[PDB]
């Protein structure tokens, strides 16, 4: 049957509380197998069944360095939606980010998604065309247009197309073996 | 300015090896390379950010690219393949997710034999004698065809001058045979420019063929980088 | 294996 793996991506601002908690969690199917922590005592990548504790050790550090990066540019963001939007310097926020591809009993993609949400509400999302985007207001009017002068829609596209199937189909060997 | 990318016209041979410069902007860090083939959609190969790796799309293990301290970036292909033969962009943006500036883009078709390269034959034919009294606009078709592979820039030049208004080309180069192409564009120009014998017309046809570094199996001329032309003096009647 | 995010 058609299997699939999406990941969620949660930055909830807290100000003055301390910092914004920053979490990913991955899902392969409909079952978690994987999840980052920003609020641990050592935070890093940790396994969530026993088929996913199989991958490498390379596996972990080389996604922790990755992890630890899109912390560091969500932070920015949430700071920089403020401006967009004009928003009181002390207030909390949350962004969150569903990334993922779906594929066939065939292998073959299906379809690959990537949408944005602010405050519970939605803010851009790729197309099912997978080159173009739909901004919901005026302030993600102004960050399409950065997307597009950075080609940013080529990035995400080969993300969808080539590393989320590749890595699916490791990772469905993995838990079918296991 | 603008950022710099060469080779952009190279033939190689089924399993054979090459590189790929891009200078990019003075100052921008951020490099990524772009494989578009002679299809359609833009595929994302690598991206490099000071020197360093940021993201893999489709850059396959055969080919691998490195930055080096004045930040111009090499794409090094190792055993190429015709599923290779597309073109190659290098986008240099200041830093990731400002603005990114393409190169010129590299044109690499790979040929399974090096000898089938043959460059175009050229030849023009003047309008008919009913076109130029009945529609009173003349048109001048020029055929170049016999080359491979099809790195070929037609281009119109009367008087000594370029231009392009008025010249309808083919798209793409409609492919005789297995190993020989053809291409055809026509120049539609007035019965009072075409009648007048003082204006010179001439369609030239660039051809990108093989380097100075692939040798010639002797016996034949080799078939280096050549523009061939055929032209045609206006004539009264 | 996870996007690479970068700013928006």
């Amino acid at each position: 049957g058609p299997h699939s793996l999406r990941y969620f991506v949660t930055a909830v601002s807290r100000p003055g509380l301390g910092e914004p908690r920053y979490m990913e969690v991955g899902y392969v199917d409909d079952t978690e197998f994987v999840r980052f922590d920003s609020d641990a005592e050592n935070p890093r990548y940790e396994p969530r069944a026993r088929w996913m504790e199989q991958e490498g050790p390379e596996y972990w550090e080389c996604e922790t360095q990755k992890a630890k990066g899109n912390e560091q540019s969500f932070r920015v963001d949430l700071r920089t939606l403020l401006g967009y939007y004009n928003q009181s310097k002390g207030g909390s926020h949350t962004i969150q980010v569903i990334s993922g591809c779906e594929v066939g009993s065939d292998g073959r993609l299906l379809r690959g998604y990537q949408q944005y949400a602010y405050d519970g509400q939605d803010y851009i999302a790729l197309n099912e065309d997978l080159k173009t985007w739909t901004a919901a207001d005026m302030a993600a009017l102004i960050t399409k247009h950065k997307w597009e002068q950075a080609g940013e829609a080529e990035r995400l596209r080969a993300y969808l197309e080539g590393t989320c199937v590749e890595w699916l189909r490791r990772y469905l060997k993995n838990g079918n073996a296991t | 300015s603008g950022v710099v990318q060469s080779p952009r016209h190279i033939i190689k041979e089924k399993g054979g090896r090459s590189v790929l410069t891009c200078i990019p902007i003075s100052g921008h860090s951020n490099v990524v390379w772009y494989q578009q083939t002679l299809g359609k959609e833009l595929k994302f190969l690598i991206q490099h950010y000071e020197k360093v790796e940021r993201d893999k799309g489709f850059l396959p293990c055969r080919f691998s690219v490195q930055q080096f301290d004045d930040y111009h970036s090499e794409m090094n292909m190792s055993a190429l393949e015709l599923e290779d033969s597309a073109m190659y962009f290098c986008a240099s943006s200041l830093r990731w997710g400002d603005e990114q500036y393409f190169g010129p883009g590299t044109r690499l078709t790979v040929v399974e034999d090096l000898r089938n390269v043959t460059p175009p034959k050229v030849s023009l034919r003047e309008p008919s004698k009913a076109e130029i009294a009945n529609k009173q606009k003349a048109t001048l078709q020029c055929q170049a065809r016999g080359f491979f592979p099809d790195h070929v820039e037609l281009s119109w030049w009367v008087n000594g001058k370029e231009v392009h208004s008025g010249v309808s080309t083919d798209p793409q180069a409609y492919k005789e045979s297995n190993y020989s192409y053809s291409l055809s564009s026509r120049l539609r120009v007035s019965a009072t420019f075409w009648h007048n014998p003082r204006n010179h017309f001439r369609c030239q046809v660039q051809f990108h063929g093989l380097s100075e570094e692939d040798k010639w199996p002797e016996g034949s001329p080799k078939p280096v980088t050549q523009n061939i032309s055929a032209e045609a003096w206006g004539r009264a009647d | 294996r996870g996007y690479v995010y970068q700013g928006l």
